């Protein structure tokens, strides 16, 4: 017989994880939460088969009500004993079972409280529809689960004695009775799982265009024909920030990214573009990161001091002092095929910097702690904000002098954007006018060419394209690299940092991202020139005192 | 019965259908017929040849293709796919009988034949296993992470009665569940029976953790893992860290009282591996003749150096140093008292972006025993030996570190300048006396650390300075710099012509690497290098003496002329050691004058490149005869 | 070698090499022990 | 009845595969072994051994019928013998006693002993003479007031790199009956002087090791003496 499952959805209200009360146990209800841990899909004993131990005849299709049960009927006439059975696992019938742990959303968390978690069980077709690091709405029944944890808690815990009033007894001689504790914790059994976007508001393009309706395809293609599409995109990135067009260009290219290539040797070429923003205090560097985490899907925002090496990559966790160990995904795993925004990168200690650059080269995270040996994917881009030594950016020193990050950190960043604070009357006047206008006017002081929804739609469309270099593109790229090297050779110490082969690879990656921005399958020499110009004005000239 | 009658089923499920005795003997007869008569219409029976080969090599494994059984007996292939345990037991008995017909006394020697099903058509990932796959045959891909030790599992269990003392006849042990005994046949009692391991027969058992390969994993999701049980012939075939395809029965673990943490009757699952297929420096007699043929050529050394690191462009001196380090010299203990190191230590000191890491990775792929270690990073084998207690197992292990583990091999150290004090002492001891002394946790011992070392380092400040000499450019103290034989200083001076070819090489690699789009091949070179390290042992004769003392005396006084750091005896020994590696590339039992001159060239070039700019210009004209 | 040990070597003399990493303290096993019944006071000897 | 019962000694050993030949990603594998009677206390941890024994079976209360392997030791062979005061031998046979007396009657015993010190080292004859003097030591004096006078000779070799002083240290390490060669900062996992740490099982203080203590009654060769 087939097992049928009814999934209910579109409940009128969704309840917060802290609104769960004991009155709703056994009732259909909807919750929302962030998936932090997911388990292996496991078989659950739905309809077991037993054999009576002394009858030794087979029986089947005995329903299981949560915890494991044994029948006491035994319709075989051979026995007179009900309790003694054995269970065979082969003839039994099983079901999909997955336990996924969800957490309170950030906006749902009260004023001083810590986030609290909930274990929700998925069965049947609903399994594997929840992924770590996304916001999911679960519709299901609030169930109750036995819990031995509550033994030391204050208060009277309910117990369960067997009642002995209709049992005749004799004091013949030769007084023991069994009592069990009724201690429970609230869990959820979800029949329906839907994944809300982690943002505030599938590689093949043919799959993606089929999901969109024809009308929305019409505005998508309408954005495609626009000859000034690049200018609209770079102005639509972070409208709260005034100025800084180069950083917006780099952030747009980071959201687009490059293609991932592998040689015949087996080495992998990274398509992710890493951006680092360094400069004087209060130059809106954190505004870029807050815009990216609120806008880009599969993006996390971390602080350098508040992070940890296990919290950034992956952690092996002891649960309830039980012999099992688990893995919870760190920040870079939650931002896989996304952007990890690390604010205050200079404040991160050296051990976490080592543990994160291991993922920066290897694109993977190795776990060998205790009995767990695993390799995990860390294909994530990094958007970092750093402060120079002493607060202000020193014009006299180089880029390596200002930054406390290691050379393995510094070499893998494709772009370094140094934002300097200079006091000019005009630029300060329009900047102050813009900021006070924001404070006065709220949303309507923000006027991007594209809304956030259509910008995400265009980026998701553009990520499907895989640009390839042309014959003229390779020659122009080689000549541009030679010009970069000759410029550093003439500059000597006036350059912030010297061009190596890695900057040529970053220029290739940026040209691929620019070709993705214009939705073309072939890279134009003009796109390579634009990537060259972006990387060129990324580097600033070091001032030298007169002799 | 017949095949069409086998397709029709009378029992409730396929397992009870095959379990019926008439159906079982019909299946056995049809499988024996299929094993005997099957041909590919080429006049040859593949299975008869396989049976003869396994009989001649004394093997208990018969590799049976699934497509061959599917095209001939489709219902038997379906029965094997859906109910593989009893089907494999029946066809194991069938193959045992087929081997018995070929060899009559094979039964007393082995008494068991395991059939390995090959080329199962459907391929599952670890994340898509469900309960419908339970008690069925599944083929999954994965990377092995860890494996246990080989354990003895009971196969033919023999008991003894405590009342009588008699030994009761053997019983076959099912791998799924424990077997027990209740009757004595000598005492006619249900008394306590004990297993004696002396008369009990065992099979090998291993557990292997298999995870989904990280390339196949979807982006946001975590890689799933399974436990795979390997039986007697299948133990220790899969090294952890390698990717394999395993075909086996997907089944449930039975545990007492299920899982109390979940609150649900949840079962753990395993794969009982029927077969393991993998997705070696052994040379044949023809390969040795081909090695002699290619080593007879005059430009063998040039061709070997050009074959070094094909992804690396333009660094010929580094590739030469790598060739010397990979081939190695002859370590010599003269009359027991005096010992001379015979492996080349190479230090690549270079500015960032000079592709030293790719060279180290190439050596790791190329060398027989190459251990990668890093001073800065953490996810690597440590350089210091230790005795450590497992926090779970509570059992101590002695690890020699990367230097001891690379004994008779290669140790590749990245970020040489970023070590701590303990690692610096460890590599100092390893390059000093080729051993590591440990006195920890009651263990006092010395481990052999005769490892060649190839290291990569960066200059101070991120850039090499020509006016300063080599000692000022690194944090490395002079004694650890003296232990290196070849000192490759690499600086990326901006030359437009060099940058043009380098950029062209990088862009051509990028274009060919796109998914939408003279040199010895490496498989032959690897075995050539392994053969040379173990077969040649080049020597030199007494009449070649009058030249080396001639050049070395012309060396030292020139070092007196400019006041640089001196030419010591270590430079002469490096000359005599590198020359014994050039004679290994030629596969020559003697060291010629040309190999000696090339070694002199390498040592002099490494010495001059280490100098300051003032010393280098004077040293270049005086040794232009040796450098050529 | 230690990792080439097999189930075919079970209950058989093996020659093998390695390094010793721990030696425990000496335990005391009985070779000859004289035993006496608790209430019966029957005296017996066991030789191991 | 314990006062009339007889007992022997049983010892548990743990044998590990040698760390020189271990796969790179794998923990080295080990076996529990049992010895009794005269086979006990014949080997210390760290010793490389050949062992004849019975590959045997026990059940420890991971598979329905899985037994942990172990070895019942039948014979222990020490491949090399470590040198210390406890393992030193004082017994001498008559033929080697007489043969060593024929050495002392040679008037050129000093010259042949100096030539035997590092034959593959050219020059440094005074250093080789000083090494001969260092290897013998001197007469130790214990005085009635208790003040002990040492007889061992300490020699320092300062000099330019590449002048065979490290090879002289290695040769002295080889030729001395008890000798430890270390650097100024010690070894990779063996410290200098004396290390007093706690017992890994009982947490009680014990002497873990150290170059100057393990070579008691012998020679300690300290290379790079300046860095300490
Ligand atoms: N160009 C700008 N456009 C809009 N707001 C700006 C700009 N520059 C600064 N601000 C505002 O000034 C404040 C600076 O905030 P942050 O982004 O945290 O500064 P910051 O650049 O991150 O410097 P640090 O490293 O945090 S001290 C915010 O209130 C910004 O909105
Ligand atoms: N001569 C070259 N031939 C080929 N690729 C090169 C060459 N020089 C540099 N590269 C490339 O430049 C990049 C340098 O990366 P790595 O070798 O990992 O860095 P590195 O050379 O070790 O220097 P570090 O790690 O910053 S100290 C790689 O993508 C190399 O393929
Ligand atoms: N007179 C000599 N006779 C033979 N070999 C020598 C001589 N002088 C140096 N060597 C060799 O030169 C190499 C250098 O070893 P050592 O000179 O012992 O090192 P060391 O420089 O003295 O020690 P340091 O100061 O810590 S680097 C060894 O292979 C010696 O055998
Ligand atoms: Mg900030
Ligand atoms: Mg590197
Ligand atoms: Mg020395
Ligand atoms: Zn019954
Ligand atoms: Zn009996
Ligand atoms: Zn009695």
């Amino acid at each position: 017989e087939r097992v049928f499952q009814i999934s209910f959805f579109n409940l009128p209200t969704v309840h917060r994880i802290r609104d769960i009360r004991s009155e709703k146990i056994g009732s259909l209800l909807s919750i929302s939460g962030t998936v932090t841990r997911t388990s292996e899909v496991r078989p659950e004993l739905y309809k077991a088969s037993f054999t009576c131990d002394m009858c030794r005849a087979i029986v089947d299709n005995v329903e299981q009500s949560f915890k494991y049960t044994e029948p006491t009927f035994c319709p075989n006439p051979s026995c007179e004993n009900r309790a003694f059975w054995t269970l065979n696992v082969t003839r039994s019938r099983f079901l999909d079972w997955q336990k996924v742990r969800i957490q309170e959303n950030a906006n749902e968390i009260p004023t001083g409280s810590m986030p609290r978690t909930l274990d929700v069980i998925l069965r049947g077709d609903s399994v594997e529809r929840a992924k770590p690091g996304d916001r999911c709405k679960f519709t299901g029944v609030e169930i109750v689960v036995p819990d031995v944890t509550q033994l030391g808690l204050p208060g009277v815990k309910p117990s369960s004695t067997l009642d002995t009033r209709g049992i005749s007894k004799t004091t013949e001689g030769l007084r023991s009775l069994g009592v069990r504790d009724l201690t429970y914790k609230i869990s959820f059994l979800a029949c329906h799982v839907i994944s809300i976007g982690s943002n505030i508001g599938e590689r093949d393009q043919e799959v993606f265009l089929n999901s969109l309706s024809s009308d929305e395809i019409n505005e998508l293609k309408e954005m495609v024909k626009d000859e000034h599409i690049y200018d609209k995109l770079v102005r639509s990135i972070a409208p709260a920030v005034f100025g800084h067009e180069a950083v917006k260009k780099g952030i747009l290219l980071q959201m687009l990214g490059g293609v991932h290539k592998s040689t015949v040797e087996g080495i992998k070429l990274r398509g992710d573009i890493n951006i680092c923003v360094v400069g004087d205090p209060s130059t809106s560097k954190s505004q870029f990161l807050k815009y990216v985490v609120g806008f880009a899907p599969r993006s996390v925002y971390t602080s350098g001091k508040a992070s940890s090496a296990a919290g950034l990559t992956a952690a092996v966790v002891r649960d309830e002092e039980g012999g099992d160990y688990t893995i919870e995904a760190g920040a870079l795993m939650l931002a896989d095929n996304g952007i990890c925004c690390i604010d205050e990168f200079d404040k991160m200690d050296i051990s976490d910097q080592v543990a994160i650059h291991e993922a920066m080269e290897q694109q993977t995270i190795s776990i060998a702690k205790a009995g767990i040996h695993a390799t995990l994917n860390a294909r994530t881009s990094i958007l970092a904000a750093a402060n120079p030594v002493g607060g202000r950016y020193n014009r006299k020193l180089s880029l390596r002098g200002n930054l406390n990050m290691t050379a393995p950190i510094m070499s893998r960043f494709d772009l370094f954007f140094v934002i300097l604070d200079d006091c000019n009357e005009k630029i300060d006047t329009e900047l102050a006018s813009h900021i006070v206008d924001l404070h006065m006017k709220r949303d309507e002081a923000i006027e991007p060419p594209f809304s956030a929804e259509q910008l995400r739609r265009y980026i998701k469309y553009a990520r499907t394209f895989k640009p390839i270099l042309t014959k003229e593109a390779r020659s122009y790229l080689v000549e541009k690299y030679k010009e970069l090297r000759k410029d550093d050779a003439q500059g000597f110490s006036r350059s912030s940092y010297r061009i190596t082969v890695r900057q040529l690879e970053s220029m290739i990656r940026l040209s691929e991202a620019i070709a993705r921005a214009n939705c073309v399958d072939e890279i134009t020499p003009s796109f390579i020139a634009e990537a060259y110009d972006l990387l060129r004005q990324s580097i600033i000239r070091v001032d030298v005192d007169d002799v | 019965l017949t095949l069409e009658s086998l397709s029709n089923v009378k029992a409730n499920s396929y397992s009870e259908w095959i379990t019926q005795p008439n159906v079982s003997r019909t299946i056995a007869r049809e499988l024996k017929s299929f094993l005997l008569e099957y041909t590919d219409e080429t006049g040859r029976s593949v299975y008869g040849a396989r049976i003869r080969t396994l009989g001649e090599m004394n093997s208990e494994s018969l590799e049976v293709n699934y497509r061959h059984l599917a095209e001939s007996k489709a219902i038997l292939a379906l029965f094997l796919a859906k109910c593989p345990e009893e089907m494999l037991k029946i066809f194991d008995l069938v193959a045992m009988e087929a081997t018995e017909l070929h060899y009559p006394d094979y039964a007393r020697i082995h008494s068991e034949i395991h059939v390995r099903i090959s080329d199962f058509p459907t391929i599952y990932s670890l994340r898509e296993l469900r309960e419908s796959n339970l008690s069925s045959l599944v083929r999954v891909t994965g990377v092995v992470t860890r494996r246990t030790g080989v354990f003895p599992q009971l196969k033919y269990v023999k008991f003894n009665c405590l009342k009588c003392g008699s030994i009761l006849g053997p019983f076959f042990q099912d791998s799924n569940e424990e077997i027990r005994i209740s009757f004595c046949t000598n005492c006619k009692s249900k008394g306590p029976f004990r297993v004696n391991g002396e008369k009990t027969v065992y099979r090998n058992y291993q557990r292997v953790t298999l995870q989904e390969a990280p390339g196949t994993v979807p982006p946001g999701r975590l890689p799933r893992h399974r436990e795979v049980i390997l039986l007697a012939d299948l133990v220790d075939v899969s090294k952890p860290g390698e990717e394999v395809e395993v075909t086996g029965i997907y089944k449930n673990n039975y545990d007492g009282n299920l899982n109390a943490k979940n609150g649900f009757p949840v079962f753990a699952t395993i794969i009982e591996a029927n077969s393991i297929k993998r997705r070696v420096f052994s040379w044949t007699e023809e390969e040795e003749r081909e090695f002699r043929k290619i080593s007879r050529d005059r430009g063998i050394i040039d061709k070997i150096i050009s074959s070094m690191a094909p992804s690396i462009y333009g660094h010929r001196d580094i590739k030469t140093a790598v060739a010397c380090s990979l081939f190695g010299g002859v370590p010599k203990n003269v009359n027991g008292k005096h010992s001379i190191r015979g492996d080349i230590n190479v230090l690549l000191l270079g500015d960032p972006g000079t592709a030293k890491s790719q060279i180290l990775k190439y050596v790791e792929k190329t060398a027989h025993r190459a251990v990668f270690a890093t001073g800065q990073g953490a996810s690597a084998v440590g350089l210091t030996a230790s005795v450590r207690k497992d926090p779970i197992t509570k059992e101590w292990t002695l690890e020699g570190g990367a230097l001891v583990l690379a004994d008779k091999g290669v140790c590749l150290i990245d970020e040489f300048d970023k070590m701590n004090d303990q690692d610096r002492t460890s590599i100092h001891e390893a390059m000093e006396q080729q051993s590591i002394s440990i006195s920890k946790a009651g263990i006092v011992t010395t481990l052999q650390a005769r490892c060649s070392i190839i290291a990569a380092a960066n200059p101070n400040g991120g850039r090499y300075n020509s006016t300063l000499p080599l000692a000022q450019n690194v944090s490395l103290t002079e004694p650890i710099l003296s232990r290196f034989d070849i000192l490759c200083v690499v600086r990326d001076l901006v030359d437009e012509e060099a940058d043009e070819r380098l950029a062209t090489f990088v862009v051509d690699s990028h274009v060919r690497s796109h998914p939408e789009n003279s040199p010895i091949p490496q498989e032959l070179l690897m075995k050539y290098i392994h053969y040379a390290r173990t077969k040649i042992y080049p020597k030199l004769h007494q009449m070649d003496m009058d030249k080396v003392s001639r050049v070395y005396a012309d060396l030292r006084r020139e070092s007196i002329s400019t006041g640089s750091f001196p030419i010591t005896v270590r430079h002469l020994e490096s000359i005599l050691r590198i020359a014994e590696s050039f004679a290994k590339m030629r596969l020559s039992e003697f060291v010629s004058s040309y190999d000696l001159d090339r070694a002199i060239k390498v040592v002099v070039d490494s010495f001059v490149d280490a100098q300051k700019v003032s010393v280098r210009r004077q040293l270049r004209r005086s040794f232009a005869i040796y450098t050529l | 070698p230690l990792r080439d040990l097999d189930s075919e070597h079970v209950s058989k003399i093996v020659r093998l090499s390695g390094i010793i990493i721990s030696t425990s303290v000496l335990s005391s096993r009985a070779t000859y022990l004289s035993i006496m019944c608790r209430n019966c006071r029957h005296t017996t000897s066991i030789t191991i | 009845i314990h006062e009339s019962s007889k007992f022997i000694d049983q010892q548990f050993l743990k044998l590990q595969e040698i760390p020189e030949l271990v796969p790179v990603g794998e923990m080295p594998r080990n076996l529990t072994m049992t010895c009794d009677r005269y086979l006990t206390n014949k080997v210390i941890p760290g010793t490389r051994v050949t062992i004849v024994g019975i590959y045997s079976i026990y059940n420890s209360k991971s598979g329905v019928a899985i037994r942990t392997p172990y070895i019942k030791i039948l014979g222990i062979q020490s491949d090399v013998e470590t040198s210390s005061i406890w393992n030193s031998v004082t017994m001498f046979t008559e033929e080697e006693e007489e043969e060593f007396l024929q050495l002392s009657r040679n008037p050129k015993l000093y010259e042949i002993l100096t030539n035997s010190i590092a034959p593959s080292i050219f020059g440094n004859e005074d250093i080789k003479k000083a090494i001969v003097c260092l290897l013998m030591g001197g007469s130790k004096k214990i005085l009635p007031d208790g003040m002990r006078l040492r007889g061992d000779i300490n020699v320092l070799l300062l000099g330019d790199p590449g002048t065979a002083k490290s090879q002289l240290l290695k040769f002295v390490e080889k030729v001395s009956p008890i000798a430890v060669y270390t650097s100024g900062k010690g070894s990779s996992a063996a410290g200098l002087t004396a290390s007093v740490q706690r017992d890994p099982m009982t947490r009680e203080f014990y002497l873990e090791g150290g170059a100057m203590v393990l070579a008691d009654g012998g020679v300690v060769c300290i290379d790079e003496f300046d860095k300490m």
